[PDB]
RNA sequence: UGAGGCAAUAACAGGUCUGUGAUGCCCUUAGACGUUCUGGGCCGCACGCGCGCUACACUGACGGAGCCAGCGAGUCUAACCUUGGCCGAGAGGUCUUGGUAAUCUUGUGAAACUCCGUCGUGCUGGGGAUAGAGCAUUGUAAUUAUUGCUCUUCAACGAGGAAUUC
RNA sequence: GAGUGGAGCCUGCGGCUUAAUUUGACUCAACACGGGGAAACUCACCAGGUCCAGACACAAUAAGGAUUGACAGAUUGAGAGCUC
């Protein structure tokens, strides 16, 4: 009710964040992922990203 | 629906992910221990891996 | 916090009905699938009956698991009134 | 990926990569056999799909 | 004499046609960053802010400056409408009073306040 | 850090008055009673709900702001 | 075999509370160190240091023309990769089109490079800084000039001290 | 061998400047590093304006109203009832 409280979030860095953690700094938003390298490396396993190479 | 193949599978191991952690934390003191997900027609089914499933 | 007692009664019989109340930590939302309220109403209405007992809280990746205990069944079963044994998630459905 | 959380260090790089194998096999047969051999041979992680027609 | 000088040309309009020609008129013979903006745009803007500037230059002493009319809007591109009236042109703190004339036209507000005092590099 | 600073004068909130208000409304020697100010017209004020008497305006504050009859 | 992945014991008061709804303790908490909105700032410029990009041309610049890769990536409850057709000097525009992809973009007709010409050592037609003016694209927003284009302006730099990277 | 170090700009760091010019890091192992290409955002800085999203306990106020909102105007950068 209160049209005081927002201004564009369409793109740009504040559009997004890090599904885990609100991070909006250092994100992978490739395939469509969004997560911050941060938290991608912690999860990198259960995703089924590997290290063969 | 209609996603690519590729994010398709990198979608479902997040789906992976995310569960994962919401039982890890839900059922500690339930001796919770991992999960697995299988697909079919009709269901989608999901088996908790935990040492107390009287508790569960 | 401040908000009618209509969404209120949205809430409490909701969450009554289902046992289990779901809510992405994203304030600024102002109606949340199937519950015809703000989101900041649910979150802090929640957040409410939970630090008195009733329902428990639970995060994880933005999202937040609201599970009504049995305590928190008494009290909405009083604030609905409806008699005693009166209802909630407690019925195993058909034969399912 | 840089490896550290922050930006010290050398300048470790660590890439990940996950494998994605396709396969189509085609068939003809009845209504009957396809419903019986998709139902069944479920295997959970493999992703099965049926389609159909010539176009 | 008889010649009273002459008055300017924005680009081959002198100064009385563009007093009552019409902003989309004016930018239409602005270039290329002005008729983009201008283009897009165009449900709500300069609003209210052309009803004080006016309503000002009305209760104006006669003979004299309108009172200043400050707004934010660094962004804002100068149009006719708009030519002999003091802006309050916001500057990061504080705002820079300034005469609309008729040589600035289709120049944005904000390079008419500066954001930032100088340098004076050693000194003491 | 550097803490405080203030040229001074501090913000205040609201209040609500006080009024024991709704004497408006008029009984005359046993019993008949006639209303006083006028009521809104729409739909959601079911008519209960009064107009605020200012100047020119006659405002519809249910209505939490709904609305400008004149009269 | 070439190249990586993994990698014991132990050590550092190395970096990270500025990735985390990981956290102790301390601070602050309504005249907010909470959050949000408006605007500016991180770009500010006498000048020191580092990583670099483009050059000083003739194994070259320019103009025709020959014409060849590999690792990628791409749009649902949406506007991603974009062929073709016209229009436009250009940037671009516009009507259409294929692709959730070894299927469409794409043979990614890349660039050095090859070839036939022009120039001819002259700060030259090497170099393209700095600036003027006009045109477009992204975006609510382009001023301190997001980027692109045309024209014009035509710097320093004639191979680089001690030093020092790979 | 091909360079850097000399030149032009690009970029980080220092210093100065500044309302602020957010900040970590300073030999190899700091300085095209924080995935750090910042117009809003990002944002931590600076000049200003809102909101509480201060759970819960008890006490107090208080249905003769505890509290909330607002049209216009004044005001405000602003079609913020911020305030009046
Ligand atoms: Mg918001
Ligand atoms: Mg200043
Ligand atoms: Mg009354
Ligand atoms: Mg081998
Ligand atoms: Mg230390
Ligand atoms: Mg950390
Ligand atoms: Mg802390
Ligand atoms: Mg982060
Ligand atoms: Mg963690
Ligand atoms: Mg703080
Ligand atoms: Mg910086
Ligand atoms: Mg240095
Ligand atoms: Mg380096
Ligand atoms: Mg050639
Ligand atoms: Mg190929
Ligand atoms: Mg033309
Ligand atoms: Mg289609
Ligand atoms: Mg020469
Ligand atoms: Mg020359
Ligand atoms: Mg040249
Ligand atoms: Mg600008
Ligand atoms: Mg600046
Ligand atoms: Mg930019
Ligand atoms: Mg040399
Ligand atoms: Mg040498
Ligand atoms: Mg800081
Ligand atoms: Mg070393
Ligand atoms: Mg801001
Ligand atoms: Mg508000
Ligand atoms: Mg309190
Ligand atoms: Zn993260
Ligand atoms: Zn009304």
């Amino acid at each position: 009710e209160n049209v005081w409280f927002s201004h564009p979030r369409r793109y740009g860095k504040g559009s997004r964040q890090c599904r885990v953690c609100s991070s909006h700094t250092g994100l992978i938003r490739k395939y469509g992922l969004n997560i911050c390298r941060q938290c991608f490396r912690e999860k990198a396993n259960d995703i089924g990203f590997n290290k063969f190479r | 629906a209609l996603i690519s193949k590729k994010r398709k599978l990198v979608a479902d191991g997040v789906f992976y992910a995310e569960l994962n952690e919401f039982f890890t934390r839900e059922l500690a003191e339930e001796g919770y221990s991992g999960v697995e997900v299988r697909v079919t027609p009709t269901k989608t089914e999901v088996i908790i891996r935990a040492t107390r499933t009287q508790d569960v | 916090m401040l908000m009618p007692k209509e969404d209120r009664n949205k809430i409490h019989q909701y969450l009554f009905q289902e046992g289990v109340v779901v809510a992405k930590k994203d304030f600024n939302q102002a109606k949340h699938e199937e519950i015809d309220t703000k989101n900041l109403y649910v979150i802090k209405a929640l957040q409410s009956l939970t630090s008195k007992g009733y329902v428990k809280t639970q995060f994880s990746w933005q999202y937040y698991y609201y599970t009504l205990t049995e305590e928190g069944v008494e009290y909405l079963r009083e604030y609905l009134n409806l008699p005693e044994h009166i209802v909630p998630g407690t019925y195993i459905q058909e034969r399912n | 990926t840089r490896k550290t959380p922050n930006g010290e260090g050398s300048k470790t790089w660590e890439t990940y990569e996950m494998r994605i194998h396709k396969r189509y096999i085609d068939l003809e047969a009845p209504v009957q056999i396809v419903k019986r051999i998709t139902q069944i041979t479920i295997e959970p992680g493999v992703d099965v799909e049926v389609v159909v027609a010539s176009n | 004499k008889k010649r009273v000088f002459k008055t300017h040309s924005y680009r081959g309009v002198d100064l009385e046609k563009l007093l009552e020609m019409s902003t989309e008129d004016f930018v239409k013979l602005a270039p290329a960053r002005v008729r983009r903006r201008f283009a897009r745009g165009m449900t709500s803007k300069p609003a209210g802010f052309m009803k004080k500037l006016r309503a000002a230059k009305l209760a104006a002493p006669e003979n004299e400056k309108p009172a200043p009319v400050r707004t934010h809007m660094r962004n804002m591109i100068i149009v006719p409408e708009m030519i002999g009236s003091v802006v309050g042109i916001y500057n990061g703190k504080a705002f820079n009073q300034v005469e609309i004339r008729p040589e600035m036209l289709g120049h944005y507000l904000g390079e008419f306040s500066i954001t930032y005092t100088p340098v004076r590099h050693g000194r003491a | 850090k550097k803490v405080y600073t203030t040229p001074k004068k501090i913000k205040h909130k609201h209040k609500k008055v006080k009024l024991a208000v709704l004497s408006y409304y008029k009984v005359d020697a046993e019993g008949k009673v006639t209303k006083l100010r006028r009521e809104c017209s729409n739909p959601t004020c079911g008519a209960g709900v009064f107009l605020a008497n200012h100047k020119d305006r006659l405002y519809c504050g249910k209505c939490h702001s709904v609305y400008k009859v004149n009269a």
